[PDB]
């Protein structure tokens, strides 16, 4: 068809070849390089940090309504609720198809209207730019020199790093992690308050006014401009100790220094950060920005970072803790050495059974070109890909044979039949030059089309929502770049190489086996549906999983315990379990963490602690020890009371933590109306979902186990003194705690100012019974005066997910499979956990997103048949045949799933592609079969037959069919197979996800082959025996 | 089998210290601020006990100090001359020595100072010029008569008040005078003399609550035979009281959830079982127990949190509540 | 089952600053509040020696400073008249030497002025004209009386405070008086007049706080010849002096909670361990110790190891050994 042309035009493509050649290798060289696709959903964040009351209040009015107010504005998947005692965090997650900064926008108008409503001082900040998996470098400042000290290195990454560094494009927001922040803490003595007759209050609003510059107008001298100002900024430690709080005629005054000490101490931690299982150090981390390059900023990181290697003072030292460019680069050095690994072998492949080195030249071109004519449209797609790019034209260079082979075959032997009437001796041009286009022509239409079938019929995967969307999409649209582009180049690559310049066992056994399929071919059909029940069976107790656990240059750390933990011993079990990590001789480093960084990105309780664990290089290792293996030695070594273990990689935490919640691998949710019943519906899964011996760890988290001390004021007993409410609690807010008052802005920095009694008065219960108070018309009595202060126990972190209550459970499970824990849970989950009125139990996290990918892999395969179906009545005319073809591909699927079992892999969404991609090739060299038997036929031999029956023109129009498929069809069959193999075995960094999608493909791309070999043929018969 | 056990390698790699059940007295301890206001036992007011006039007053004024017998005024008093001439007319004369001692004593009950009486059987003249002393030692003050004024019956001379076993009034606000006992013990502190270690003579809880200020009074007698403690100084007073002995594990062993409060038994193979207790009181750095444990059962103190996490999961917590 | 064990008390190894102890003094520097007022010893109160009525009185008023004799009033005194007059005719027919030096001395008690009586014993006139001169020079700062008015023995007819020997006097604050109780030399200076600063070495210490301000008294007595240092100036006392050598470290190494106070200090290795140690008082930075620890040893230089938010200070120092 237009095919014809494509020879005519020769220069032309010529041209434009090495146009592609030199477009090519400089694409290879002009394309960005990522490490995996990010399933970052757009998200909007919102942190508030309502002063430092109460969780519930904080969900009542600075939560809530802010949570609603936003479902309004359309694009969100769902609803988050952060409320936690300090910190309101709320998400809005958008989902799928959704213009990120068009979120962030929409997002904003209601904003400033929520901020009008925060206490003075504090603002809702904007989320940054980036998300969770904007964890990408991570490091610490140590200093074993003493030359400095936390304090030190702190306010040393937070006025330097953390600006060196922000400026870097594409980087958004650099968090500051574990450290210790200079604070002028004030230590009130209650007692010196009585005897110099001052008021708490009249402290502060003493110390308020004292610490502010002012500026004055430009007075005219000698005609210049000149600017007054006015010493104000606090800067010595005197200056505090001489805030004035009084005087008399006298001209004697009160100073500060006699009524408190004024000591210089850590502020209120937000998270602790520790290193190597020894000490604890500053830490920073930067947070690269939506789908940005991730190893362009890293690398552009790194030599800032030698510039500063300079400029840092004696003693500091930054040790990483966490790299990504130690995987992404460890990933494609992986995938380099497999599409090398291919070409070489469909190199030696092609030299086996085409004999000239010439002629195998053409397999060859076909593939370079063909990665030219790939990463030139790859450059140009918007969405930008990732790694699975790679994989892609792994699978897509392996069908660039299919197409370039079958066309060369037909070029090989359309020489020899003019070769059997002309003489040897005159090769001239003339002669040289038809029998080449001939072949072209032949297989052209015949085989550029199917390319066109199988690409679409692979097409829905690219209809797949969000997070699998943009990850196996990239796999799909590479497989055409190669693939389609072969149908245009390849096809007249071949003809202008061939023109430009153990073999006989090979066809002994396969033809004397045919006797037997032509041979009552009927029953042989019937054989074909045996099959299947036999495939049946190995299906089941294979479970399955969402994907593929991958393993990391590192892990992450998931230790969850009870409600409210003490910042001093959650900071002390963090230190505790890194020691413990440092045993096995396979970790690196250990860079343990708790409770959120300086970033509106991590939000965790103190409760829990993600400690970043770097292990050793492979060849480093133990002997006998893998992944799977030294999480072992961990989950078994890395123990203590109370605390349920979990080991996570580290990147597939982030997401799912950012896109679902959970990412415990399990997720179980339960949604309230009623705090005490929720969690208590939710307890119970925790102890039954532990019944599993498939399950490793599990930890259920409840609602509201917090621990309050409460101060019910007494209104009655507090005008007995002249006190309003508010004035007694200002006792309780910067007395009894220690909220800020001011900052001492030093130039580029700023630290806090605080202001309390001495730790003694604040003790226990009883110190706050016996809390000294001076009234306001001086009499000093207690605490307990105006107010009974009870203990008692409430809200800890409250969630709401929608605007309504809901909890998860987190469940660690890496000894089984991922289908057959989350399917005995489901099981028991409702065997002896009576519901109440109110719950609402989804099965979350990496399970959730299963069920969306099966939905659409189940809506992929009837829609596969309607592509398919109607392309088989484009190109073949025939309406029997294509009932022929569609029946034809149950049986190469069918072989699949057999050598998953074997080789041991679990049914996944990565095979599932892989399942589809067999029906592909397998409905393509179905094809090239129905091509020679409707060739052979109408060819010679069999015309005089048709207008009767006949038995021995149909069996040596079979013989043939036979002959002229087995070197397309071993060709093929070999290549392609012989390509699989290298991904097939499954070791590799990031190779763990990419071998169990092409896996499935050699099963059922060596069944269907052989099946259609005898099936496909000996079953076309039955159909002609319908058009007399 | 109530109670629940753990690893005890992982009790190793927590710390897990452990505290012995006591039976005792709780030591409460509690600090209060103190003026150290004049030893006002030691008032003493000066004034002539005759009027006249002022011929010569001292280098002195409110604020100085002065010792016992110093000069204060030279002031002249008119009215004992008829006594004494009426007096030396009879003892230059014979006179009855029965009638010498009659306008003798005559003298003592118009006021004249017994002393300056004896200067007069010392040498028979009449008296005029009176130099009054201070009658004990101590610091001046409202010395409010000066020279070339008319002193009267009234006019203050000098009011000094002694500083020596110098007093310190403490306050203590009304809802805690029970930890004020009989049984107590105090030591008081001064900043503006950290060198030097008070000793207390006698301390005694004044019956008067101060009105104005809703405080207790508590004064304290304290040797300052060095002047080191300046009345009006300040003085952080912090005093010791047992009480009714109870059962006294260490408060960082306590767990309170507001209903219920709990602590964690040890066995003797080493079962941690949390078992409910009933709090007394709590200070210092121990909490008491009106009842619970008995005494000898071992307490764990250290890492308790974490233990009693692995109890409540252990549901240990919930079988023992039935 | 893993026996692997490990060491549960925290460790650090990468940002520790090691402080070591010395012996040695607090270094001081501390300008004083203090005024300047009227030398209380040059105090004089002038008033009438006996009832009577005033006739004019001289252009003098509250403010204004006079000199020695300088004429205050002119007043009628009526009580001495039939005094006088027996005087006079005791002179005018005989009278022995006895009989006068009585009536004339009996007149001296009825409180006639020696002065006034001479110039009586002269004239041979009675007196009824007195005058009142100011003793001693100084500035007028009282003035009860005035013209076409009366007078009597308690209205203070003047009051004159010199101050040719100028006072001033200081407020040094409670807490440094273990300091200044032995103090070498003040250097005074006064905004007033910037050329007449004195270097001040001698003064006294006065035994009270004004508790108002928690501040010892100390005056001055310093020259004015030229009387241009008025009392009501605020005055600058300065003060800069060493110590009794004393062991001392830097405050920031002090872990100070309410009561029991403590410092961390470096083993001959480097593990940490605390130590209850007594504070005597800080300065510039450095505190200096009474007892708890000996000249060489290593102290960590920063309490920033104890998360804020209320982390048991007790507590998380008893996690560091054991
Ligand atoms: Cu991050
Ligand atoms: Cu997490």
């Amino acid at each position: 068809w237009i095919i014809r042309r494509s020879v005519a035009n020769r220069f032309l493509v010529l041209m434009g070849a090495l146009f592609l050649s030199i477009w090519g290798t400089w694409t290879i060289i002009n394309t960005p390089v990522d490490a995996l696709p990010d399933l970052s959903d757009v998200q909007v964040i919102i942190k508030t940090s309502y002063p430092g009351q109460a969780p519930q209040i904080v969900e009542n009015q600075v939560t809530y309504p802010l949570t609603t107010t936003m479902l309004s504005v359309p694009g969100a998947k769902t609803v988050r609720g952060f409320s936690q005692f300090g910190d309101s965090y709320v998400y809005v997650i958008f989902e799928d198809g959704t213009d990120p900064y068009w979120a962030r926008s929409r997002v904003l108008e209601y904003l400033n209207q929520v901020q009008g409503k925060l206490p003075a001082g504090v603002s809702a900040e904007l989320g940054p730019d980036a998300t969770g998996v904007g964890w990408i470098y991570e490091y610490a400042l140590v200093d074993r020199s003493g030359k400095h000290d936390l304090a030190d290195l702190r306010s040393l990454q937070d006025w330097f790093l953390k600006y060196e560094l922000k400026t870097i494009p594409d980087v958004a927001e650099v968090a500051s992690v574990g450290g210790v922040v200079k604070e002028y803490q004030v230590v009130i003595d209650p007692q010196r308050l009585a005897q110099y007759g001052i008021s708490l209050a009249e402290v502060k609003s003493a110390l308020d006014a004292s610490n502010q510059e002012a500026g004055g107008s430009s007075i005219e001298l000698a005609e210049a401009e000149y600017m007054v100002r006015a010493s104000g900024y606090l800067q010595t430690l005197d200056d505090f100790n001489h805030i004035v709080l009084k005087a008399s005629e006298n001209g004697v005054p009160v100073y500060l220094r006699d009524v408190a000490k004024v000591q210089i101490g850590p502020e209120m931690r937000r998270g602790i950060a520790e290193l190597n299982g020894e000490g604890e150090v500053a830490g920073g981390v930067v947070i690269l920005r939506s789908g940005k390059n991730a190893r362009e900023v890293i690398a552009a990181v790194k030599d800032k970072l030698e510039t500063l290697k300079s400029s840092l003072p004696e003693g500091v030292e930054i040790v990483t803790t966490y790299d990504r460019s130690q995987l992404i680069d460890r990933a494609i050095d992986n995938l380099s050495g497999k599409l090398l690994e291919e070409f070489i072998v469909v190199a030696v492949v092609c030299a086996l059974f085409l004999w000239h080195v010439r002629s195998a030249l053409v397999a060859i071109i076909s593939l370079p070109l063909g990665l030219c004519i790939a990463f030139i449209v790859m450059h140009f797609q918007g969405l930008n890909a990732n790694i699975m790019s790679l994989g892609g034209i792994a699978i897509a260079v392996g069908a660039m044979v299919d197409a370039a082979i079958v066309m060369i075959e037909n070029a090989h032997k359309r020489l020899e039949e003019w070769q059997h009437q002309h003489p040897d001796a005159t090769l001239d041009n003339k002669t040289r030059w038809q029998v080449i286009t001939d072949a072209s022509v032949e297989v052209g239409p015949a085989l550029f089309i199917s390319l066109l079938i199988i690409t679409l019929s692979f097409i829905p995967i690219f209809t797949l929502e969000g997070q699998e969307g943009r990850l196996f999409g990239p796999l799909a649209f590479t497989k055409t770049y190669a693939m389609a582009g072969a149908a245009l180049l390849a096809i007249v690559v071949i003809p202008i190489l061939m023109g430009y310049w153990l073999n006989r066992f090979l066809i002994r056994v396969y033809h004397p086996l045919l006797l037997k399929v032509l041979h009552w071919p009927k029953t042989t059909l019937l054989v074909a549906a045996l099959s299947v029940l036999t495939v049946l069976w190995p299906l089941n107790k294979v479970g399955g999983e969402f994907l593929p656990q991958i393993n990391e240059g590192d892990l992450l750390y998931m230790p969850s315990t009870l409600p409210g933990i003490s910042a001093a011993e959650a900071a002390s079990m963090l230190q505790k379990t890194d020691k413990l990590i440092m045993s096995v001789p396979e970790v690196a480093r250990v860079f343990g963490k708790t409770g959120k960084a300086e970033t509106a990105t991590d939000s965790a309780p103190l409760e829990m602690v993600e400690t970043t664990i770097q292990l050793k290089p492979q060849e480093q290792w133990r002997p006998g020890m893998t992944m799977d293996k030294i999480i072992e030695e961990l989950d078994n070594t890395v123990r203590l009371p109370g605390l349920a273990n979990l080991w996570v990689p580290p990147i597939r935490n982030r997401i799912d933590m950012l896109s679902t919640g959970i990412k415990s691998p399990i997720g179980i949710k339960v949604s309230g109306t009623v705090l005490a019943d929720i969690d208590a519906m939710a307890e119970q899964i925790e102890e039954v979902a532990r019944t599993v011996p498939g399950v490793a760890s599990a930890l259920a988290e409840r609602l509201e186990g917090g621990r309050y001390i409460n101060v019910e004021i007494n209104r009655e007993k507090a005008a007995r003194y002249g006190m309003t409410v508010a004035d007694v609690q200002l006792f309780v807010t910067s007395a009894v705690g220690g909220a800020m008052v001011g900052e001492t802005v030093e130039g580029i920095a700023r630290y806090p100012i605080n202001l309390r009694y001495p730790q003694s008065w604040r003790d226990s219960p009883q110190a706050l019974r016996q809390l000294p108070i001076l009234t306001p018309m001086k009499q000093q009595i207690t605490l307990a005066d105006v107010a009974d202060i009870k203990v008692s126990t409430g809200p800890s972190m409250l969630k709401t997910e929608n605007a309504r209550p809901t909890s998860w459970i987190y469940i660690d499970a890496r000894d089984r499979d991922m289908v057959s824990v989350v399917h005995d849970l489901q099981k028991a989950i409702a065997e002896k956990v009576q519901l109440k009125p109110g719950t609402s139990v989804a099965f979350s996290g990496q399970f959730e997103l299963l069920e969306r990918a099966n939905h659409k892999l189940k809506l992929m395969v009837p829609m596969t048949l309607m592509i398919i179906f109607v392309l088989l009545y484009l190109a073949f005319r025939r309406v029997g045949e294509a009932l022929l073809i569609i029946s034809s591909v149950p049986f190469a699927l069918v072989g699949g799933i057999w050598l998953l079992w074997w080789m041991g892999f679990h049914l996944s969404v990565a095979t599932g592609t892989g399942f589809i991609a067999l029906a592909g090739v397998a409905a393509e060299f179905g094809v090239v079969m129905l091509m020679y038997l409707r060739h052979a036929i109408e060819a010679v031999p069999s015309l005089n037959n048709p207008q009767t029956f006949s038995e021995q023109k149909l069996d040596e129009a079979l013989y043939h069919g036979a002959v002229l498929r087995v070197r397309p069809k071993a060709m093929t069959v070999a290549v392609i197979i012989a390509g699989l193999l290298p991904i097939l075995w499954g070791t590799g960094a990031g190779s763990e996800v990419m071998s169990r999608i092409a896996a499935p493909m050699i099963g059922g791309m060596i069944t269907a082959p052989l099946l259609s070999l005898f099936i496909i043929p000996a079953a076309y018969k039955l159909m002609w025996l319908h058009r007399h | 089998a109530s109670g629940v056990r753990i690893d005890p390698t992982q009790t190793q790699n927590l710390g897990v210290k452990t505290a012995t059940v006591t039976r005792g007295p709780l030591t409460f301890a509690q600090s209060f601020p103190a003026n150290v206001s004049y030893n006002e036992y030691q008032y003493a007011i000066v004034q002539a006990r005759a009027a006249g006039f002022i011929d010569k007053v001292y280098p002195l004024t409110v604020g100085d100090k002065v010792q016992k017998g110093t000069p204060l005024l030279d002031l002249t008093i008119p009215d004992w001359v008829e006594a004494q001439s009426e007096y030396l007319l009879l003892r230059e004369t014979g006179g009855t020595a029965t009638q010498t001692e009659g306008i003798l004593e005559r003298l003592r009950l118009a006021g004249m100072p017994e002393a300056d009486i004896r200067r007069l059987i010392a040498t028979q003249k009449i008296q005029t010029r009176f130099t009054l002393k201070a009658p004990i030692d101590g610091v001046i003050t409202a010395f409010d008569l000066r020279a070339g004024m008319n002193i009267a019956k009234d006019n203050v001379v000098a009011k000094i008040q002694g500083m020596d076993p110098v007093w310190v009034t403490a306050a203590i606000p009304e809802s805690i005078a029970w930890l004020v006992k009989d049984a107590s013990q105090f030591t008081l502190t001064v900043p503006a003399r950290p060198d030097k270690t008070l000793t207390i003579r006698k301390w005694t809880l004044l019956p008067g609550v101060d009105a104005a200020t809703r405080t207790l009074q508590l004064r304290l007698e304290v040797d300052n035979a060095d002047e080191a403690l300046k009345p009006g100084m300040n003085a952080w007073l912090q005093l010791n009281t047992a009480s009714e002995p109870m059962l006294l594990i260490p408060s960082q062993a306590l767990i309170d959830t507001g209903s219920e409060q709990r602590v964690i038994t040890v066995d003797a193979d080493g079962r941690f079982v949390p078992k409910r207790v009933a709090v007394f009181q709590a200070s210092q750095g121990v909490t008491a127990l009106r009842s619970g444990l008995a005494e000898g059962e071992k307490v764990v103190s250290s890492g308790l949190f974490l233990i009693d996490s692995e109890a409540n999961i252990s549901g240990a917590l919930e079988r023992m509540r039935s």
